């Protein structure tokens, strides 16, 4: 998915941190792969120094949803472009907005 | 760790 501006798909998690941390900017965001589920990915948005990591998964039909709270609906998008459209918009409950792409 | 792995919570 080389057509999301975001993803970083060489990069490690520490890799990933020093890009976010790198912008001195809260709410500065990219996608990488995960290193711990192979197959998943990981959206990280910079808060307060720290690195607040979303899994993100693909359904076995194509779509795509965010790690979620139990007792919270989860949500579903077929394109991933529309899950980070949704987190771009406050209050979906993510620590902070996605807001600065950093982008490849 | 600088990384925290939450989930969405809404």
């Amino acid at each position: 998915m080389d057509a999301v501006a975001v993803y970083h798909g060489k990069i490690s998690r520490e890799t990933g941190e020093k890009l976010l941390l790198a912008t001195g900017l809260d709410g500065s965001y990219l996608l990488r792969d995960s290193e711990s589920v192979p197959g998943v990915y990981c959206l990280c948005v910079l808060y307060h120094g720290y690195i607040y990591t979303y899994r993100v998964s693909q359904t076995e039909t194509g779509s795509w949803s965010a790690e979620t709270a139990p007792g919270v609906h989860k949500r579903y998008f077929r394109k991933i472009k529309n899950l980070i459209s949704a987190f771009q918009k406050p209050d979906q409950g993510i620590v902070i907005p996605l807001q600065y792409p950093v982008e490849k | 760790s600088l990384t925290i792995y939450a989930q969405v919570q809404k």
